[PDB]
């Protein structure tokens, strides 16, 4: 886990031998492996570069940042609001400095991950201070752009 | 961090000796050559240099024992509690404010969520 | 040192500290007795180190009076100031960030939730300065007290309600005589009182309420305390009355008064003094004494089992597929395995690696199908043996001869050869 490098962010165009390619400037990736979906059949936008040393998933990690590939944003890391379509790039440390544009934040933020990666899901809980906060991410950013990916804000309970 | 706090501390120290707001012994050692990015307030640190030169300069208060002696705080354990039930009392006020701001800032939201939006006027 | 600006701040934190705690600690509800007498003991001993470090800070003025026409001079300045930065010019070298000048004092005054007690109070106990027939200040304990007085009286027709009866009073008839030995225990009553009176409520002043006795004892007690309308005036000590004031103030320095008698003011005061406060705590102690009686009169009243209770408060491929034979391993925690198939491929998998990693061999196919750890150990002195004696080992497999002769000695090492050309 430490020597692979988890990718985020991949397209259609993007392929197993293509990933490998990309990241052979940048150390000798040993591996790729893309886990297919059970519906569709084909790559969910992550997978994994199992590289020879750590220094190699360290440079690819800090070279292959926030790039833009295949019209999609990829990125390599270390392997009551809803934000959806968030761009893997950006951290908890990260979406919370984003975040406190708008309003004030209570805790720190949490983003999903997936079972297998655990790189990102694809969506993200954040709880604001008050309802105007709340209010304020739903009007502006539900809709904003952000780092080459159209992120959706959105409710999580509402009572009618 | 032992030595970035031991040359905020002797900031402080030598801030507070000043008898002036700019003719103070660190305003002339900016200009001596000494690099010190705690004096300007854009930094994080200078947050907390502020407070060390208040804690200096309340250090250096009559009853902060430079010429008087404090006989209340010092030899009565009566008057301590009397001062602990003092901030136990604006703790729980100041709780209080705080439930009634957020109690008032949830009637603004459900009051705000009501509201017709489609009735628009332009005059 | 900056003994005036970093000890004398430092001081005023500490003191900013314990005024916080005790002000979390008066905020919090309490549940129990137990627990609200080991916060107030607690408040208390951090009330005292409070005090201590006032009377620490209040002493830290001597020099400061001699130093202040230094520190506040205007003509000085950054000259000491730039050969103190110069003293702390040192090396860097040192990575470490230390959080805890002002977080460390914060949790140290703190509690968690397995135990509410502080950091300085963690040795603190309840059960080391009460009873548990006192209830942790909720009653008081009077059997041992009972059984001195029987003793004492050499009589059986005392009960403990007949005792509570006669330590109830206070400044009625005494039921023996006052120049008897019945003085020795009511000293030691009243110093048992006292101690109860102390722990009842440790965060009390016990000096200032030891020195306002003293001078009701002295200002008052010792100068007629109960006035009449030999009933006008009466002596603690000489057990005697008065005609008028006039007359007892001529009898107060007289000479049987003095020392000469047996129960004068200069042998019989510490047992005054003893009876005075033993008074004062049953007159402040009154309610714990009524407790203490209810409670002997519920156990009086109940019978053996409530004071008890009061007390205690396709069977074919089984065969066919290979199993019903098991193999066992001692490398993998004599974990015992079914049929072949399994058995052969546990090898390979994570628990038999993980058995292997204890002894310090690797995993490979040649620790294979071998189970026990002996045959492994020498199995792995073996394939050590074999393979570092066919590699190429420079160090020792080299023929070098050195320039020292430079026609001779062809059998130096490849070590010797550096320390001759050293
Ligand atoms: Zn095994």
């Amino acid at each position: 886990q430490d020597a692979t490098v988890y990718v985020g962010g991949l397209d259609e165009k993007v392929s197993e031998p293509l990933l490998w390619e990309l990241f052979l400037q940048a150390g000798p990736v040993v591996n790729t492996h893309m886990p297919k979906d059970r519906v569709t059949g084909q790559h969910q936008g992550y997978g994994f570069v199992e590289f020879l040393s750590e220094e190699d998933a360290d440079y690819a990690i800090k070279i292959m940042n926030m790039i833009k590939l295949y019209g999609k944003p990829i990125r390599v890391n270390k392997a009551n609001i809803f934000i959806g379509n968030l761009d893997p790039e950006i951290d908890e440390k990260l979406l919370y400095d984003t975040f406190s544009a708008f309003g004030v934040i209570l805790q720190t933020p949490k983003i999903m991950r997936d079972p297998d990666t655990g790189n990102s899901k694809g969506y993200a809980f954040i709880n604001f201070a008050s309802f105007d906060a709340s209010d304020a991410a739903i009007e502006a950013m539900n809709g904003q752009y952000l780092c080459n990916r159209p992120i959706t804000v959105s409710y999580a309970f509402k009572k009618d | 961090s032992a030595f970035d706090l031991d040359v905020v501390k002797l900031t402080a120290q030598f801030v507070a000796r000043n008898g002036r707001q700019f003719l103070t012994q660190l305003m002339q050692k900016e200009q001596r050559n000494y690099q010190f990015d705690f004096l300007r307030p854009q930094h994080s640190l200078f947050n907390y240099f502020t407070k060390l030169v208040e804690q200096y300069t309340k250090i250096l208060i009559p009853p902060k024992g430079l010429f008087s002696k404090l006989k209340k705080e010092a030899e009565n354990p009566r008057e301590v509690l009397d001062q602990v039930c003092y901030r136990v009392e604006w703790a729980k006020f100041q709780e209080r404010e705080r439930k009634k701001e957020e109690e008032e800032k949830e009637k603004e939201r459900v009051a705000y969520a009501q509201i017709d939006w489609h009735d628009f006027v332009v005059v | 040192m900056e003994t005036i600006l970093e000890q004398q701040r430092r001081y005023h934190e500490e003191k900013e500290r314990l005024m916080d705690v005790m002000a979390k600690e008066m905020l919090t509800k309490k549940s129990t007795l137990r627990d609200q007498i080991n916060s107030d003991h607690r408040t208390r001993a951090m009330q005292d180190r409070y005090m201590e470090v006032s009377g620490n800070l209040r002493d830290l003025y001597d020099d400061k009076d001699g130093l202040r026409k230094e520190e506040l001079n205007a003509i000085s300045g950054p000259n000491e100031f730039a050969e103190f930065y110069n003293r702390l010019k040192q090396i860097k070298e040192f990575h470490r960030k230390h959080p805890n000048e002002i977080c460390v004092p914060m949790s140290v005054e703190f509690e968690e939730l397995l135990k509410a007690r502080e950091n300085p109070s963690e040795e603190a106990q309840n059960l080391v300065e009460f009873t548990d027939e006192e209830g942790y200040g909720r009653y008081l304990d009077l059997h041992d007290c009972y059984l001195k007085y029987i003793n004492l009286k050499a009589s059986e027709k005392l009960d403990y309600i007949t005792y509570l009866s006669i330590f109830d009073q206070l400044f009625d008839i005494p039921k023996e005589r006052k120049n008897a030995e019945y003085k020795r225990y009511l000293e030691m009553l009243l110093e048992y009182l006292q101690d109860y009176t102390d722990r009842v409520k440790p965060l009390q002043d016990q000096n200032e309420l030891f020195g306002k006795i003293q001078a009701e004892f002295e200002k008052k007690w010792e100068n007629g305390t109960f006035p009449g309308w030999e009933e006008r005036a009466q002596r603690l000590f000489s057990t005697k009355g008065k005609s008028l004031e006039s007359l007892d103030t001529s009898l107060f320095a007289k000479n049987p008064k003095s020392k000469g008698t047996k129960r004068d003011t200069e042998r019989n005061k510490d047992i005054a003094f003893l009876e005075a406060q033993i008074y004062e705590y049953v007159e402040i102690l009154g309610e714990q004494r009524h407790l203490t009686h209810e409670n002997v009169q519920r156990k009086q009243a109940r019978t053996g089992e409530e004071r008890e209770e009061e007390e205690e408060e396709p069977y074919w491929l089984y065969k066919l597929h290979g199993l019903n034979i098991n193999y066992n391993c001692e490398i993998c925690g004599n974990y015992t395995y079914r049929g072949p198939k399994a058995f052969q491929r546990h090898f390979a998998e994570w628990r038999h690696a993980h058995g292997m990693r204890c002894l310090g061999i690797p995993n490979t196919a040649h620790f294979a199908n071998v189970t026990q750890i002996e045959d492994a150990v020498s199995l792995w002195a073996k394939l050590k043996l074999q393979k570092a004696s066919e590699r190429w080992q420079p160090d020792t497999e080299e023929e070098y001869e050195d320039s020292s002769g430079n026609v001779v000695n062809k059998k130096t090492y490849e070590d010797l050869k550096r320390q001759g050309l050293l």
